[PDB]
């Protein structure tokens, strides 16, 4: 109709410079296009130079471009197809699926530099999801609409983790999944595909449970810088329109900081101390706060987190660790002792593992469940040192307690039917806080060691005692 | 129904009657936006730091001036404020509204309140930039500020105009504190004496909104909310709003200070602030100094504090007094940044992370926590009754690391063991439960002089709810003498020294 | 009776050494980070001081 | 030679862009290499490749995009410079049936200075690779070699 | 040294001493000539030009050269790169060090990290 | 030594001399205990955390911090004082009353006080 | 006063560019002090110098020439 239509003039690399005629301007964070041979090359334009230029950054490889090229706008910030149709479609930070599942008819197409919701919408008391994993709601407690720091390298559990993350939501609160994979390796965004559709939470031919945004790693850092807010546009969606309680995954937010300090270090602005960008608490921000519960709905975010150099003063840990409502670590010395999912129960704290919300004696369980484990722990040399002599009945007991607890956080996992063939077993809130308050009376200290490994609740736990005295004798 | 329709109507009359005296000797262009900061050409007849208004909505403020053009930085995202526009001058140094209305309602750093409870009923607008009052309005410090921790106004005392900092780790509670001092302070405002209320100022810089949000539901759980004013300026928005947010707060505090009224404040906490200082100065070149907080950024904090003092009777005896919180890295106390808050407050309230690892919250570091001008202004009861508990806290600590040995010692260290490890555990406090120094008074008392002694070490947390249910109901009129009197007289001591040793009797 | 008495008193000492170890190990980790930060940030300083004298 | 003695040069491509070489040469040479294991891996085969080194590779690339006027981030690097090594590595690759089942297999190597993994460029690399064979000088000297 | 190797077909010895003022005197001269400063200080034509001038000192077929190249490293530091670039142009490299010599024992090899080529 | 007297730089230099054994012992300390010294330096040691202790002075400033009045001690009753704890004169005195003192007059008073209250 | 009172003035020169005076002054006298030893060398004299301290004249030098616009190192 009435183009804008100007002339790049010139390319730096994944800094693009484009002049426009006069009086025509788009403002900053607007989408810009560049038709080519190849398909389209998307612009963010960033920082105005006065002239009629404006300088953007580039969300597709930079070869090739004569500079003369004509420059389409869009006027709005980068589009986002969103809704029902990006269920289980693979979305670039562009807009366009690369599952070569043809054109999404989805129904809006969203901005994605949003505000964030003003201060008279954000939720006033947090209250505690119900994940479903039972050593989540018990010890480190997901906040409803909060941040969620899970540790740990891979292969330890954490993709079969976040996918029994998925089933759970899907059945306990009924809400979906976007995941987003910042700087996702390629290779293995591939496999986490393959097994998403093997999992069942991906289906090509029914309703799948998830929208997949992966920002690869071989587009330009303005990419990166970006695909987070499409993963949290898609949530936003989903969150303000049709009223659920959303999850949020994204890997790995170390990765987005990356994409922020090599954005804001091509710009020519001056790097800050360590070498992040110095936009980094704002910058930060506007991916956090973005991320919260009004009264409609909420949208809760589990997040990855690679410490840099394993070191905790480092700016990029040291910012995300000023947002996260509670942490989960997935260690290596608990799937080390065949335990499924590996949550290491000493160290993931929560900032809402707190009577005052999640009652009192949800708080007096937690509480004793952290102080078993941990004179356990403090034991377990002696253990190995002196035997089970020196145990008064004051602390035997307290081991064989210990034992049992550790064995019964194992949970069977709804995504481990083709791994272990036992069927998952959803545990509720209130059927878990009852059972491990039984246990920590003392109600089943006659019950063997081995009828506490991979059980649902309390329940299950009678069954498979009575089943364990069955094939005894 | 159709009311703020009425009301707005009457603005719609007072935007009509301004665009008939709408001439502004100022527009000017926007040559160029970026690094979010505008460049703006024209402007002939500005000041320094004069409020500009551009054709979205976003604020900005003229930071500096050159031939040929005027540097202007925002007050907001960048995206709205677009190449080409137009540069209205308001006229104004930034001002804030400030005024006993804005009790209760919850602004962003430039009197907009966010809470939607209509507009503020301003009686005032005050600079941000105030010099600071000079030495001769000054007095030094004797009147309390009971913050109803148990440790706190036994051992580092806070009095009105004295700068004192909380000082410590992330996740340590930090917040705690001054959250129950502002909630302690509902013995005074639900008063009638004006000298004796105390006006809380809570100024969240770089939170997260759902942060305030709980903060403000707390406020209004305990009702603190007909003497609060908050100003938040949360990590969503942008870094000049940061900047600008506890300048304007202290200017809030200011107007209370001039007034005769007593007024604290909180900044929370301006190591955020330190953080949008150095975003604002390394996106204007300006070169950086030691770890990249720019040369400068001992100043922006003196300029801050500064503007709390306590008045003398030529100005009218008002006060201000701040409690700057600083997110230090790991225990540490010799980074940049908090070692240039330590060099301005008057002391600190080292939140070390290792005792509340260990759950004794507050976690306040005795041996480290120290004030200047505390002792001074303590209650005189307590400063009766509690002369040997920061040397017997030294003592304590002394014997700290000479007992993780094992060996076994004589009698005196290990009754000064006993007696310290009953004040370990004495000083801890649940959440939002102030205790008034009428109550401090006899739970240090039984502390000092060896009473606890024969109690074992768990029973102590229960003891002090029961000591004091135990004072409620027998010896209200010890308590009421407490309360009037602030001392204890011999006859008071030795009532005070049988209402003990009745309870600990049993 | 002297050989386990010197045992048990070498125990303590060596039990007193490693945690002793492991408490300055954690104030030498806080120095070694420190000291990484203020070196990559006191040369990146040096670094961009230069790209900004230019002609 | 050490390859003719052995024989294997038989079935082997080196490209040297050795340190004689200008610039660009040492900045194009892993591309160029790259585009010559993608002959391979588009033909239903097997080609493993191996850079050697991507120090001095970056190297190459710090001095272009210093002497360019390019600005500077950490350690006097460029800023895209993860963005050069990220579209490297990621041409390996282990295709489809459907596409004829061809792989490329990337063995870079980064020379680390005085054991080191904190420097700028081998953070890069480890946030994008499969992991280590991180080898030390001071299991070298107890003689277990490799 | 290029001139006794081919037009006269003979051994040549070259005892250079030193090779780091080379690249130092790149420094003291490349910050004036508006070049961008790079890492620590040195210039940033370091690999290009220690390689053009570690290149013409080899061995052609036209005749044999056995460069002696004593490399000065400050303050110790082998992780400076204007010596450790010199580490992937050396054959054989006798690595002195200071903690020897405040032994006393002289010459201060270190037995260690002087390893070689040869050594097959 | 031509400035202040022979005496006071003898005294002077014999402190400096303590106390930088004490700051090279210190990693000894810290790791493993005071046990492992030889018996010479353990005295060593200990003379030092005694004059440590002993540099304590109270200011007639610092009133409130401390509760005790100040002190302005002479100078020539310092070098004694110094010299006297040099020459072993007092190395059975328990550290703590060497603490925030005056003179080596005030040392044995205080001494006198602790030994009253210990008994 | 020292080199008076053990009477060493017979045979030295002091040359002091003092803190008090300009930068290019500790930039430049221990150059005109190398001069005031070459005239003693060169005419088969032997003279000691000390020059002191060094820092100080690479303070000023970088005073020199970072008031001159150089790009420093
Ligand atoms: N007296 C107390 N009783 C119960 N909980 C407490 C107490 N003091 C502190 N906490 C706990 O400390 C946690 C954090 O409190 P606080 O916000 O003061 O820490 P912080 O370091 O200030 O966190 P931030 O810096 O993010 O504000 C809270 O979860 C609270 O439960």
């Amino acid at each position: 109709s009435t183009p804008i239509t100007g002339k790049v003039t010139a390319v730096i690399g994944a800094i693009v410079d484009v002049h426009f005629e006069q009086s025509e301007l788009p403002a900053i964070l607007n989408a810009l296009e560049i038709k080519t041979p190849q398909g389209k090359l998307v612009l963010e334009v960033a920082q105005h130079l006065g002239e009629n230029t404006v300088r953007t950054i580039a969300m597709d490889g930079t070869e090739g471009l004569v500079r003369g090229e004509k420059v389409l706008d869009t006027g709005g910030p980068i589009s986002v197809p969103v809704g029902r149709e990006t269920l289980g479609r693979i979305i670039n930070v562009i807009g366009e699926p690369i599952d070569e599942r043809g054109p999404i008819k989805s129904k809006l197409r969203k901005p994605i530099h949003a505000d964030p919701p003003s201060f008279a919408e954000q939720s006033t008391s947090a209250e505690i999801l119900e994940t479903g994993i039972k050593v989540v709601d018990l010890l480190a407690p997901y906040a409803r609409g909060g941040k969620i720091g899970l540790f740990g390298g891979a292969g330890v559990g954490k993709t079969v983790f976040i996918q029994e993350l998925i089933n759970n939501i899907a059945k306990a609160h009924g809400g979906f999944s976007v995941f987003t994979g910042v700087g996702e390796r390629t290779r293995e965004g591939n496999d986490l595909y393959r097994e998403m559709k093997e999992t069942g939470v991906i289906n090509l031919e029914g309703e799948s449970k998830v929208a997949l945004v992966f920002g690869q790693m071989n587009e330009p850092p303005g990419a990166r810088a970006r695909v987070a807010l499409t993963g949290l546009t898609i949530a936003e969606y989903f969150r303000d329109e049709e009223g659920q309680d959303v999850l949020l995954f994204i890997d790995n937010i170390f990765r987005f900081t990356q994409a922020g300090s090599e954005v804001s270090a091509l710009l020519g602005r001056i790097p800050s101390a360590v070498g992040y960008q110095p936009t980094l608490a704002t910058d930060m921000g506007l991916l956090q706060e973005r991320i919260t519960t009004t009264k409609k709905g909420s949208v809760t975010s589990v997040q990855a987190v690679y410490v840099p150099a394993d070191d905790l003063t480092d700016p990029a840990p040291a910012t995300t660790f000023a947002h996260l409502d509670a942490t989960t670590v997935l260690s290596r010395g608990i799937s080390e002792l065949g335990i499924y999912p590996a949550v290491d129960p000493l160290d993931s704290k929560s900032r809402l593992l707190d009577a005052a919300v999640v009652g009192q004696e949800h708080y007096d369980v937690a509480s004793k469940v952290q102080e078993t484990l941990q004179t356990y722990k403090s034991l377990q040399d002696i253990i190995a040192i002196l035997g089970m002599d020196e145990l008064s009945e004051q602390d035997k007991l307290t081991v064989e307690r210990a034992r049992k607890i550790q064995r019964f956080l194992s949970q069977p996992f709804a995504v481990a039917e083709v791994f272990t063939g036992i069927p998952g077993k959803l545990v509720r809130l209130k059927d878990t806080v009852a059972s491990f308050k039984a246990v920590l009376e003392g109600k089943y200290d006659n019950i063997p060691e081995h009828a506490f490994y991979m059980v649902g609740g309390i329940e299950d736990v009678v069954a498979k005692a009575e089943k364990l005295a069955a094939e005894a004798n | 129904k159709a009311q703020p329709t009425e009301v707005s109507s009457i603005l719609e009359e007072r935007i009509k009657g301004v665009s008939d005296e709408a001439n502004l000797n100022e527009t000017g262009r926007v040559l160029a936006v970026g690094d979010g900061i505008a460049r703006v050409f024209g402007l002939n007849n500005i000041q320094a730091e004069e409020l500009v208004e551009f054709s979205s909505g976003v604020k900005g403020m003229a930071l500096n001036l050159e031939p040929g053009q005027v540097g202007i930085v925002l007050f907001g995202s960048d995206r709205l404020v677009k190449e080409g526009e137009l540069v209205k001058r308001t006229g104004n140094i930034v001002d804030v509204p400030v005024g006993p209305g804005l009790l209760g309602r919850v602004v962003d750093a430039l009197g907009n309140p966010i809470d939607g409870k209509g507009p503020i009923d301003a009686a005032g607008r005050s600079r941000a930039q105030v010099k600071a009052p000079g030495i001769l309005p000054r007095r030094s410090v004797h009147e309390p500020v009971q913050t109803g921790l148990k440790a706190v106004d036994a051992l580092v005392p806070i009095g009105r105009g004295q700068r004192e900092l909380i000082i410590g780790d992330r996740q340590t509670g930090k917040t705690a504190v001054a959250l129950d001092t502002i909630l302690n302070q509902k013995r005074w405002n639900n008063g009638s004496d004006e000298s004796k209320k105390l006006y809380c100022v809570y100024v969240a810089v770089g939170q997260k909104r759902s942060t305030v949000a709980q903060l403000v539901q707390t406020l209004e759980q305990h009702d603190a909310m007909k003497y609060s004013i908050i100003v938040a300026a949360t990590a969503s928005e942008a870094a000049p709003l940061q900047y600008l947010a506890p300048f304007t707060a202290a200017s809030i505090g200011e107007w209370f200070r001039d007034n005769g009224k007593h007024a604290l404040i909180v900044y929370d906490d301006l190591s955020k602030q330190a953080v949008a200082y150095r975003q604002l100065s390394l996106l204007l070149r300006r070169p950086p100094g030691r770890e990249a907080y720019p040369g400068d950024v001992f100043y922006l904090h003196s300029r801050l504090l500064e503007r709390a003092a306590k008045l003398s009777e030529k100005e009218g005896s008002g006060s201000l007094t701040a409690l700057p919180v600083i997110e230090t890295q790991g225990g540490d106390v010799s980074a940049y940044i908090p070692t240039n808050v330590i060099s301005i407050t008057d002391g600190q309230i080292f939140l070390e992370a290792e005792l509340f690892y260990k759950g004794i919250r507050p976690a306040i570091n005795v041996g480290l926590s120290v004030s200047r001008v505390g002792s001074a202004a303590q209650v005189k009861a307590l400063k009766q009754v509690a002369g040997s508990l920061k040397l017997f806290l030294a003592q304590y600590r002394e014997v700290a690391a000479f007992a993780q040995f094992g060996s076994d010692l004589d009698a005196s260290t290990k009754q000064t063991l006993v007696r310290g490890e009953r004040l370990t555990q004495l000083l801890k406090q649940n959440q939002y439960s102030p205790l008034a120094t009428e109550e401090q008074v006899p739970l240090i008392y039984a502390g000092v002089n060896g009473h606890l002694d024969g109690i074992e070490l768990s029973r102590i947390g229960e003891f002090e709810s029961s000591f004091l249910s135990y004072l409620k109901s027998n010896h209200n009129e010890l308590l009421t003498e407490i309360r009037e009197k602030g001392e204890l007289s011999k006859e008071l001591l030795a009532s005070l020294k049988s209402a003990t040793e009745s309870f600990v009797a049993t | 009776q002297g050989y386990a008495a010197e045992i048990s008193a070498r125990r303590n000492a060596m039990d007193n050494a490693s945690k002793n170890a492991g408490d300055m190990i954690n104030r030498y980790s806080i120095l070694y980070n420190r000291t990484r930060q203020a070196v990559i940030t006191n040369e990146l300083v040096d670094i961009i001081t230069g790209a900004s004298s230019l002609g």
